[PDB]
């Protein structure tokens, strides 16, 4: 049963929150991992019919402040004016302070808006859920995941996509922090993006994957180009058949 | 039906608006009325239910003056129809305060018309339950009449009737000859005809209010004097 | 029918019929008007002995001369007697005077219906020119003057108890043992001083607590 | 409630019937060749009584953004006339920049007001873009809900998908020059019954010299030949 | 039938009981007084190995003497303490003193009953409770429902498992066992130990003592009293 | 019934429904009365009682030295009107220092309470009123129902089973104007009096008397002031 | 319409009758007709009367006699000079 | 549902509001006929006079928006008062905010601009009022339009509304189909033995109220009696 937004259930649940919370899982697919000295995020390019020119030159991953980005998992009308939001959000405190905003103030920020979203008025709740990875003064890189009910969480190796518990599991399986470098980052990325994604051999069209580094008392979010990720593709392509034939 | 008559706003399978086809209804089963223009002027009439004689006089009168020259025989929603009194009053006080002079007759009817309709377009507010004639009388312009629907249009009228029985009033108001009779007689034929509809035959007893304009009173839309009217009601009796 | 505001196909709006049917699930308060003053009585009813005994309070001084009991939903009950209190205020800063319990009544019930109605019921008890007052507010808006009233849960026969139990020429002494009884008899446990508060109203003395648990010289007679 | 709405666990059913709608009947093919991008679309009057130099299905919003569009044309109209006044609004701001291609991409986000707030209603058309102020040329579709799509062939007709089909095998490709108009109006054909003519087919061209509707007498011209 | 914020037919509000039932979906939360000093405990159990513990948030402070704790719906609570915060700063603005714990779980509860009011704001679905040495010395803790009220108690016992709980606090919530900061503590464990497994580190206990700031116990030093729990459970054959 | 359910719908038969359910609301009251004379005008209300302890209620409101009214039906949206006329007569006295006539005070309600009746969201002002009143033309008596429909009267009376009282106010309305002020209001009470059942009778503390003369500025009898009139009462329950 | 039909074959049958069906409003109505009821079935019983009106049309006997409380509610089908005639 | 009840999107893919609308053009009992010729654009609609109470100097569907332009209406009369306001008051803005007079393109574009407005959104309705307007344009020749409830302004040589508008309209494609130019007295004998062929009454000189806008003569004149007597004498010979 479901009815205007601002509602409870008889046992006390926001059922339309959890639906909408829900159908975050169904479609897109992005996953954030954060690593020493370079955090990144992985998005699966979910339509690749040969008839886009692909010159927005991302779709998933946006680029939101200097020292962040975020990548949405949800409808993208939404997402799209989140985006502007988070983005005017970030901007206003750099005006405000003359001051990079800390990530965790920004996800606050964003989440607060989602909650009032949810909260009050005849309004639809905020049905897009999004990463932010980042990089601050005091607590250096940081990675947040942030859903529909605006209840973010600080995270370090996450997935919000369609296969999302596929995806957590591969990671929790075949995480090590510590040890975890910018480069195993990258092959753990994209190990367990071919895992969820069922077709073996992902083309690097089908992925995009950003990585936020620290250069010398600057922040340097560059995204993988076509290039160097089907590199990286070959070089996981020869780990998985040197491991195969080993046995 | 059903669904479709709910709001004004919901337009019928058929194309019709039923909200206003009900609002019509309340006009039909009130009390009726009569306007005729007679050759230098436009005489009203209207009868009302003495519902209860703990009443006084004439109250609640279904004759309204709305400007100088102006006046506005109504039926329907008795309350509806003092709100829209009001309006025209308020409309023809700021013509009189922008332009100058008097209100024309027809410009009058067709704004309260286009009021009316703004009401009856709406979902929130309902249309107004009641109908009414506005009279009025110049040197300039003659003497002019229209009547306005719940929810239709003013229109000219040489003598119209409206309220519990239309037809049966429009049938001896085209048997008279307008156009070349006084307001005099006019005003007795009004009584008369009022009197021919059925007034004690399934009622009580009724009051007949007649209202006055013309060159005989210059223009200066008044209530007939009811003392010198009464014979006029006499005759009508015969 | 469910509309706050359509009126019921019989004689009377509905949802302030169900607004008025909250103190049902109210606490029970009596307050009985006398010559000598006024007598506040309610039960706070602690659920658990670790909450504190003066945190739940149903008697709330509106000012000096303004004692108020309420019954009802407390949340409500707060933005009521914060508008009764900020009236009382603006009438004496305007008029250098002490406002009559009627007029605060007359403001509170004004502002009571004016938002879903506020479900509370309120025993109004104070000293002015015309002696010792008491009013009883409803949910619905409505306020009339009493002599001896009772509301809550089982309003009905604390009333019909209080309406035997009065006299017209009573003192205070008589009436806070009245009270007192008829209290014992409506709830359920005892009348412990944890759990019975008094309200006191005086012509020369402002409505302070009943001795706090040194009134156990009044419930020892009970 | 008053902005866009009803959206039911896991789906957008109110935008889904919009899609529904905007399915239509005019082709409105777009293909973004190498030199330009050329919008091509079906003005199939009913009758002769209605004219066609009296309404346009190509609308120029600047100087070198075109706009054409599928079903529910008032609200076409209504679309149109706000992407005109952004983009004004926009080259106001940012004063003289000669902004289409630079801003096709900006107006298409910009065609946020377009459905994010939808307007209790939701609008029932989707629109192709056209702007070739960058040295390259740019097609983006947005749909009654969603947002700029970067298109290199499309159609969003009646028969759009068999269109779609018709564009990817007749091979829309990347080394096609300006002339792929003639592609276009093949890709019509297939989605066209009917002897179509000058007036019975409106298309406008988006260059790197600008953009321009095409007359009924070089459309005949083209459609000579074919 | 009906699940607005209007009045039914037998009375009461169903949305705002709705709202109150929600608190059970949550975590437990014990907090105690003692004139020495007030101590409160949440004991979270859900950490998965790739979520920073440090932004669960579960206890937060508002002025330095006074701190708050979850039940209920996070971000609706994220929220209140938010705009609770902002009327800390306020009310330290304007009247100088610093805040009082019976005022800042008054704006609360303010808070909460206005949201309730009206059919345009969800009722809140949170269940707060305070804690915090007052300027006078004296140490307080309220407990808020969420629909508008606030009480003053000695132990909360709020979440899932309240009712145990507090029947268990309210059995043996011996003054004689307050006394010292430490028996303090170890009252409140073995209380909140009792919720659940509360096995190697679940519980997440919080101190203010006296005008020390807001103390988050760490870990191994929660370890040492759930130890010496077990030694005074010991030798009682 | 559908058609029933709101004010703005229109039944299809006709008149709305919820304006004929509004005129109940003033059905489902205390009975008053109210008439006229050459140049006094009195009104007659029955105080109704809660109960022996709990007063009477109040009834005939006062709104100026010349205009008094008499509520019946749902008295939350009474005191508003009262306050609305209250406003408007001193307005009145504020710009030409003159009491504001009836009939127009009554226009200004009417049309101040048409509005609810079209506007969605909003109830009518379900009360009856019984204005008196005495401008430059004598007394005057006026009921306004919810529907805004007012209407003048010689004698009227609204209230439960107050059809009784309108019959014998139209038997005795011939016999009005030629009264003494205590005649006039002896005639009041004895048709107040017919309305009740024959268990109830007129006592000094469950009636209420409003007059206003040429003279006489608009006042409240009650019980001691009431006793001079209800002498003489000529009781036939 | 099965009811009716042996009711008039049951007072055929048995001596000039008298046919007294009460409430003839409700089973005519006034064709005042809206979608929340449009008198669809009851057209089906009312014609139904109407032909076996003039079945004891010779020889005239078993007389129809409807009651009702408002005559208005009845569209001019029932009101017939052949049919019911003599409105009292 | 409610799919058809409010200006909503059909399951379906459709709105069926304005399908409504459009056939609420059809209700009202009658019929238009527009006809641009080679330099003038005529119009007739016939007028339906009920008794002769009314005055037929003001029944009439036909209106000067502005000093050039001439509009017809089709449909309920309330709305197309209302269009014909609104269309009178865009002429005048336009020609305060434009010194040139606005074209009748770009009126009919801004009253359909309007109705697409009023389609949009659920708090109005569109107006079930289908109107007409032709007016001479320079550079252009005559010109005719026609603005829908729904916001689809087109039209052109030969158009039609009402009733009976598919006949109406076919008979026109038939007559503009064989090629030949209409002067200032074929356009005119054409809109007229189209009305007729499709309401077959011979048309007596007194029940259509024919307009016309020539390019040597411009302004909407309303053709008195004796032009349209004239007019039928000579098509009729």
């Amino acid at each position: 049963y479901d009815s205007r937004t601002t509602i409870f259930s008889p046992e006390g649940r926001l059922y339309q929150v959890e639906y909408a919370m829900e159908a975050i899982g169904h479609a897109g697919t992005c996953l954030g991992i954060l690593a020493n000295d370079g955090v990144l995020l992985a998005a699966e390019r979910r339509n690749i019919h040969k008839l886009l020119d692909e010159v927005f030159f991302s779709e998933k991953i946006y680029k939101l402040n200097e020292d962040m980005a975020c990548s949405v998992a949800g409808i993208t009308s939404d997402a799209n004016v989140l985006t502007n939001e988070l983005r005017l959000i970030a901007q206003r405190y750099l005006l405000q302070y003359q001051e990079p905003i800390p990530c965790e103030q920004l996800v606050t920020a964003l989440c607060d808006i989602k909650q009032a979203y949810t909260q009050f008025g005849g309004k639809r709740p905020f049905g897009v859920s999004l990463l932010y990875i980042g990089w601050d003064k005091h607590y250096g890189f940081q990675l947040y995941q942030s859903d529909p009910s605006g209840n973010y969480g600080g995270w370090k190796a996450t997935c919000i996509g369609n296969n999302s518990a596929a995806a957590v599991s591969m990671l929790k399986q075949d995480y090590k922090e510590g040890e975890m470098t910018l480069k195993s980052a990258l092959a753990l990325a994209i190990k367990v993006l071919n895992k969820t994604m069922d077709v073996s051999k992902l083309s690097a069209e089908k992925v995009e994957i950003a990585t936020l580094t620290r250069e010398n008392g600057k922040t340097v979010i560059r995204v993988l180009k076509q290039k160097e990720v089907e590199q990286l593709i070959k070089k996981h392509e020869e780990e998985e058949a040197k491991a195969e034939r080993e046995k | 039906g059903t669904g479709y008559d709910l709001s004004a706003s919901t337009f019928s399978p058929d194309g019709r608006v039923f909200q206003v086809e009900y609002a019509m209804k309340a006009v039909e089963n009130s009390s009726t009325a009569i306007g005729i223009r007679c050759k230098d002027g436009v005489v009203f009439g209207v009868e009302k239910l003495v519902l209860s004689k703990l009443y006084e006089e004439g109250s609640n009168k279904r004759l309204f003056n709305v400007d100088r020259h102006v006046g506005m025989a109504v039926a329907g929603l008795l309350a509806d129809a003092r709100s829209l009194a009001d309006i025209a009053r308020e409309e023809a006080s700021n013509f009189r305060s922008n332009f100058g002079y008097n209100i024309p007759l027809k410009h009058l009817a067709d704004r309260v018309a286009m009021y009316v309709h703004a009401y009856t377009l709406y979902s929130a507010v309902r249309p107004f339950g009641c109908s009414f004639m506005l009279g009025s009388y110049s040197v300039n312009d003659g003497a002019q009449l229209y009547m306005i629907d719940p929810s239709g249009v003013s229109y000219g009228y040489w003598g119209c009737a409206i309220g519990k029985a239309r037809q049966a009033a429009k049938t001896e108001i085209e048997k008279l000859q307008m156009k070349e009779m006084t307001c005099r007689d006019i005003v007795k034929e009004v009584a008369k005809i009022i009197y021919i509809v059925h007034d004690e035959v399934k009622d009580k007893a009724f009051e007949l209010e007649l209202s006055w304009v013309g060159e005989l009173t210059n223009g200066r839309h008044e209530i007939v004097p009811k003392d010198i009217r009464e014979e006029a009601e006499k005759y009508a009796k015969e | 029918d469910r509309g706050v505001n359509t009126f019921s196909p019989e004689g009377r709006l509905f949802q302030v019929e169900y607004a008025i049917e909250a103190i049902k699930l109210g606490s029970t308060a009596i307050g009985i008007q006398t010559s000598e003053g006024v007598c506040l009585a309610v039960e706070k009813r602690i659920t658990s002995p670790l909450m504190e005994p003066s945190s739940i309070e149903k008697i709330v001084e509106i000012d000096a001369h303004i004692g108020c009991a309420m019954s009802g939903l407390i949340a409500d009950a707060k933005t009521l007697i914060d508008k009764a209190r900020v009236e009382t205020q603006n009438h004496w800063f305007t008029y250098n005077e002490t406002m009559t319990v009627e007029s605060v009544t007359q403001a509170v019930s004004n502002l009571a219906l004016q938002s879903r109605p506020f479900g509370v019921a309120l025993l109004f008890g104070g000293v002015d020119e015309k002696g010792p007052q008491l009013f009883h507010m409803d949910p619905s808006g409505t306020f009339v003057q009493c002599d001896a009233r009772a509301i809550g849960s089982a309003s009905e026969g604390a009333q019909s108890s209080l309406q035997e139990v009065y006299h017209k020429s009573m003192t205070l002494k008589e009436a806070i043992k009245s009270s007192l009884i008829i209290l014992k008899q409506v709830m359920e446990e005892k009348l412990n001083a944890t759990n019975i508060e008094l309200a006191t109203v005086q012509p020369g003395q402002n409505f302070h607590m009943f001795t706090k648990e040194e009134l156990e010289e009044v419930i020892k007679d009970i | 409630f008053s902005l866009t709405t009803f959206s039911p666990s896991g789906k957008l059913v109110q935008i889904e019937y919009a899609l529904a709608a905007v399915a239509g009947g005019a082709p409105s093919v777009g293909i973004k060749a190498a030199n330009g991008v050329v919008l091509a679309t079906e003005k199939k009057q009913k009758s002769i009584l209605y004219d066609e130099r009296s309404v346009h299905k190509v609308e120029p919003i600047t100087k070198h953004i075109g706009l054409v569009y599928s079903g529910m044309g008032p609200d076409y109209r209504v679309l149109v006339h706000r992407a005109r006044k952004l983009a004004q609004q926009y080259y106001l701001v940012y004063q003289e920049p000669i902004p289409t291609a630079q801003l096709v991409q900006r107006v298409a986000s910009v065609m946020q007001e377009y459905t994010q707030s939808g307007g209790v209603r939701p609008f029932g058309v989707s629109l192709l873009i056209c702007g070739w102020n960058e040295g390259r040329p740019y097609l983006f579709q947005s749909d009654p809900s969603g947002a700029y799509f970067a298109w290199k062939a499309t159609a969003m007709g009646k028969n759009y998908v068999n269109g779609k089909t018709f564009l990817e095998k007749r091979y829309n490709e990347d080394l096609e020059l300006e002339d792929a108009i003639h592609t276009a109006i093949l890709t019509l054909k297939e989605s066209f019954e009917g002897q179509m003519t000058e007036d019975n087919i409106e298309v406008g061209i988006c260059n790197e010299a600008g953009f321009r509707r095409l007359t009924p007498t070089e459309v005949k011209d083209y459609l000579a030949a074919i | 039938d009906r699940a607005i914020t209007v009045f039914s037919p037998d009375g009461h509000l169903f949305q705002v009981e709705y709202a109150q039932e929600a608190v059970k979906k949550g975590s437990t939360a014990v907090g105690v007084r003692g004139r020495d000093i007030v101590v409160l405990g949440v004991e979270k159990k859900s950490v998965a190995k790739l979520q920073d513990e440090r932004t669960v948030r579960k206890i937060c402070a508002l002025d330095d003497n006074v701190c708050m704790a979850f039940a209920g719906l996070t971000a609706d609570a994220r929220i209140v303490i938010n705009r609770a915060r902002v009327e800390c700063q306020s009310h330290r603005l304007t009247v100088e003193d610093p805040v009082t714990v019976e005022y800042i779980t008054r704006y609360i509860a303010s808070l909460k009953q206005r949201y309730t009011q009206s059919n345009g704001r969800r009722p809140f679905g949170i269940s707060a409770l305070i804690v915090g040495f007052d300027f006078d010395g004296t140490p307080r803790l309220y407990q808020t429902d969420p629909s508008g009220t606030y009480h003053a108690w000695k132990a909360n016992a709020i979440g899932r498992g309240a009712k145990s709980v507090r029947e268990f606090l309210e059995k043996n919530y011996t003054d004689e066992a307050i006394e010292t900061d430490d028996l303090t503590i170890k009252l409140v464990i073995k209380a909140l130990l009792e919720v659940v497994q509360s096995g190697g580190k679940n519980i997440e206990l919080a101190v203010m003592r006296r005008d020390q700031s807001l103390k988050i116990l760490n870990p191994e030093e929660i370890e040492k009293y759930v130890a010496e729990i077990e030694k005074e459970k010991e030798e009682n054959e | 019934n559908q058609y029933d359910n709101d004010v703005t719908v229109w039944s299809p038969q006709g008149r709305i429904h919820q304006i004929e359910y509004a005129m109940e609301a003033v059905k489902q009251g205390s009975a008053t009365v109210g008439l006229k004379s050459k140049t006094h005008a009195v009104l007659v209300a029955l105080k109704r009682a809660q109960s022996e302890l709990a007063a009477h209620q109040k009834k005939i409101l006062h709104v100026d030295n010349h205009i008094g009214i008499s509520i019946a039906g749902l008295t939350a949206d009474a005191r508003l009107l009262c306050n609305f006329m209250r406003q408007e007569c001193l307005d009145s006295r504020f710009v030409f220092d003159r009491p504001l006539p009836v009939s127009r005070l009554v226009s200004l309600i009417g049309s101040k309470t048409q509005i609810p009746t079209q506007r969605y969201g909003r109830r009518p002002y379900g009360v009856g009123l019984l204005i008196a009143g005495y401008d430059d033309m004598g007394p005057h008596i006026f009921q306004t129902c919810p529907s805004a429909n007012y209407f003048d009267c010689r004698a009227m009376s609204i209230g439960a089973r107050s059809q009784s009282a309108r019959t014998y106010l139209e038997r005795h309305m011939s016999e009005f104007m030629e009264c003494n002020l205590n005649e006039l209001v002896k005639h009041g009470l004895r048709a107040l009096r017919e309305t009740l059942p024959a268990e109830q009778d007129l006592t000094t503390k469950n009636v209420s008397i409003g007059i206003v003369g040429k003279d006489l500025e608009f006042t409240i009898y009650d019980d001691d002031d009431v006793s001079p009139f209800l002498e003489g009462l000529e009781e036939r329950p | 319409a099965k009811l009716v039909r042996d009711a008039f074959a049951l007072a055929k049958e048995k001596a000039p009758s008298i046919i007294f069906i009460d409430e003839l409003d409700a089973i005519g109505t006034k064709r005042f007709d809206s979608e929340k009821a449009g008198d669809r079935e009851v057209q089906r019983t009312m014609l139904e009367l109407l032909n076996q009106l003039d079945g004891f049309q010779p020889n005239t006997q078993v007389k129809v006699i409807a009651a009702t409380n408002r005559v208005d509610i009845l569209d001019p089908a029932l009101l017939r000079s052949g049919r019911l005639d003599r409105k009292i | 549902g409610f799919d058809r009840h409010i200006t909503i999107f059909s399951p379906e893919g459709r709105l069926y509001q304005v399908e409504y609308a459009f056939k609420a053009i059809n209700q009202g009992g009658l019929t238009s006929v527009a006809v641009r010729g080679k330099d003038c654009a005529v119009i007739v609609t016939q007028k339906k006079v009920p008794d002769k109470l009314l005055d037929s100097s003001t029944v009439t569907h036909l209106f000067k928006i502005t000093e050039n332009i001439g509009c017809v209406m089709t449909g309920m009369t309330a709305d197309s008062r209302s269009q014909v306001q609104r269309a009178r008051y865009e002429a005048a803005n336009w020609k305060y905010k434009y010194g040139y007079e606005i074209p009748v393109d770009m009126l009919c574009k801004r009253i359909a601009d309007i109705s697409q407005v009023y389609t949009q959104n659920a708090e109005m309705r569109p107006l079930g009022c289908c109107m007409i307007l032709i007016g001479i344009d320079e550079e252009q020749g005559p010109q005719v339009y026609k603005c829908d409830p729904a916001g689809y302004y087109c039209g052109f040589k030969a158009t039609a509304a009402g009733v009976k508008q598919t006949e109406s309209t076919s008979f026109l494609e038939k007559k503009v189909k064989k090629k030949f130019d209409w002067t200032f007295e074929q356009t005119v004998e054409t809109a007229i033995t189209c009305l007729s062929t499709v309401l077959s009454i011979d048309f007596k000189p007194s029940e259509i109220e024919v307009g016309v806008v020539t390019v040597e003569n411009p302004k909407f004149r309303i053709l008195t009696e004796a032009e349209i007597d004239a007019h039928l004498v000579a098509l009729a010979e």
